């Protein structure tokens, strides 16, 4: 199992 | 809402538009 962080501009919830 | 993309136009499916401005009350 991989977890992937995104972090784009978003209102991060 | 946290959608937030863009926006740009609308429509909808009698009725009125107004627009906004930025004024300054006193409430």
């Amino acid at each position: 199992v991989v977890l992937s962080f995104e972090l784009l501009h978003a209102p991060a919830t | 809402l946290p959608i937030g993309i863009n926006i740009t136009r609308f429509q909808t499916l009698a009725y009125y538009v107004g627009y906004l401005q930025p004024r300054t009350f006193l409430l």
